[PDB]
């Protein structure tokens, strides 16, 4: 009643074909086929796929099996890995190259990789890795063949990741912090120096100990995708799992080794079109750089604090001593000609969290890197006492809020998303050069609105639009961004609503 | 304080396994 017609190969042979009873054991299929070919003790083989990965069939798989496969007859996945337990260990070293080739080939099988992990074959695997001798200079090809099968194995999820020895990665790094070896084992120590840091806080820190900042970046700079790709999953992985407390200190060290232009030239500029996975980490990566920004847009001025209150002094000193009786003026109205919406409090306005203080810190970059513009901005509107006036302090909080919520600081990274924002790879201080431009737009829309303080939200609401509408260009620096926002003024964002209404 | 990615699935976030997939063919 429940069949499957299928072909049974056999090197030598010609096919047997059978009606497989689905309900007849697999033993009894196996004891027909070998006495079909006087083949003695049928307990010694089993079935797979002829094509494909060439799975073993067991009483689950054979249900998937489709009429007209073709199967082979094949050594049994016990037996098989018995002889690759001898033959991997063979003082013959083309045997053992032979066993290792074959062995990573079988490895992905987890039928086969659950009888070899069962008789210690991983340990087989690390102790030749901890202490075979002319692995990278004599033996890369069997090293390489090694590696691969370790991780097979270990991605079917039966043995914990703290099972490896200080030793085994000690030489894992080794291979990663050498003046670069093989292609192939540089892969594969990449991908299990990954695999390692995401299981395991323990192996993280080890792993950190052992790999320089320096060595892990020279491997953008070689020209194999896939290289590139690892190197920085491995980057990710180790921002991923560092402590909240020591995050900031490795961004930090990365980026004065160049982290964000050696990716721009060696991989966004690069010859090779970027593929899905390389594209899926520098997703990860801008995630994980825009999130070192989230615990200051979460924190809250203290206003009780007068170093925290010297710094808003400090910000309005800068513009209103660019400006006498006029000066004189500005400072008899406390804060309220910076624009703040508590005229004397303006450390009120940065309990608001978000942004908090990474507001603050968005300001005094402008004020301190960008003092012609920041001096520009606050002076057209701070003798402004007809109700047009910008204001800057007010503006520039909701201003870091919205550039929050857009560049989505505080989500987490996710499997779903491949997509990134290029131009945040051409300048350091990328998120704080995109506020000065967007708080030039904001004061240009503002003007080009003849705005009132009535219409605060109104305008903010046109500058979201502006920005949101400039992105998906993709502008490939923070200067096409900026020549992007020129094509959007407020007259055009009239006439693309006019076209949705 | 916590790690704000001490509950996720890394390796299914960072596609380690279809990774690996790509790599051994």
């Amino acid at each position: 009643s429940d069949i499957v017609k299928v072909a049974i190969e056999w090197p030598g042979a010609n096919a047997q074909l059978l009606e497989i009873d689905q309900k007849r054991p697999l033993a009894s299929i196996i004891k027909e086929v070998c006495d079909g070919w006087s083949l003695p003790n049928p307990e010694y083989y089993t079935l797979r796929y002829a094509d494909g990965p060439q799975l073993y069939i067991t009483e689950q798989t054979r249900s998937d099996i489709k009429n007209g496969t073709i199967l082979q007859l094949a050594i049994s996945p016990s037996r098989a890995a018995r002889q690759l337990m001898e033959r991997t260990q063979s003082s013959n070293m083309e045997t053992r190259l032979d066993a290792m080739k074959e062995l990573a080939k079988l490895s992905a099988d987890v039928t086969f990789a659950t009888e070899f992990i069962n008789m210690d074959g991983i340990i087989v695997l690390t102790r030749l890795v901890e202490s075979g001798t002319k692995l990278l200079s004599h033996y890369s090809e069997m090293l390489a063949f090694t590696l691969t099968a370790f991780l097979e194995l270990m991605d079917h999820g039966i043995v914990s990741w703290d099972m490896v020895s200080i030793t085994f990665i000690k030489q894992i790094a080794g291979y990663v912090s050498q003046p670069m070896v093989d292609v192939s084992i540089l892969q594969r120590s990449l991908a299990i120096l990954e695999s390692m840091v995401l299981n395991s806080q323990s192996l993280y820190q080890k792993i950190a100990e052992e790999i320089t900042v320096g060595q892990l970046i020279s491997h953008l700079q070689v020209s194999n995708q896939e290289i590139q790709t690892y190197a920085i999953a491995l980057i990710n992985a180790l921002f991923l799992k560092a402590p909240e407390d020591k995050r900031q200190d490795m961004a930090n060290a990365f980026a004065q080794k160049h982290l964000r232009s050696i990716i721009l030239n060696h991989v966004i500029r690069g010859n090779r079109p970027i593929k899905t996975e390389m594209a899926h980490q520098l997703y990860v990566l801008q995630v994980l750089t825009f999130n070192l920004l989230e615990e200051r847009m979460m924190t809250k001025m203290d206003p009780n604090d007068q170093a925290q209150r010297d710094i808003i002094f400090e910000l309005r000193r800068i513009a209103f001593d660019a400006e006498t009786e006029k000066r004189k003026a500005m400072y008899t109205k406390d804060y309220k000609m910076l624009g703040f919406t508590n005229h004397i409090n303006p450390a009120m306005d940065f309990t608001q969290t978000p942004p908090g203080m990474l507001a603050l810190d968005n300001m005094l970059y402008l004020a301190k890197v960008h003092q012609d513009t920041y001096i520009r901005i606050v002076l057209e509107n701070s003798s402004r006492e007809d109700k047009h006036e910008c204001p800057f302090g007010r503006s520039a909080i909701e201003l870091t809020k919205m550039l929050c919520e857009i560049l989505q600081v505080g989500e987490l990274p996710n499997e779903g998303r491949n997509d990134y924002h290029p131009m945040f790879f051409t300048h350091d201080r990328a998120f704080e050069e995109l506020f000065g431009i967007c708080i030039q737009l904001l004061n240009k829309t503002w003007k080009e609105m003849r705005a009132t303080a009535e219409d605060f939200n109104k305008v903010m609401q046109v500058v979201r639009e502006q920005i949101t509408r400039a992105l998906p260009s993709k502008p490939n620096s923070l200067d096409q961004f900026k020549s992007k926002l020129r094509s959007l003024s407020y007259s055009e964002i009239l006439r693309l609503r006019q076209s949705e209404r | 304080r916590k790690s704000r990615y001490a509950e996720l699935d890394f390796e299914k976030i960072m596609h380690t396994r279809k990774r690996h997939q790509d790599m051994f063919q």
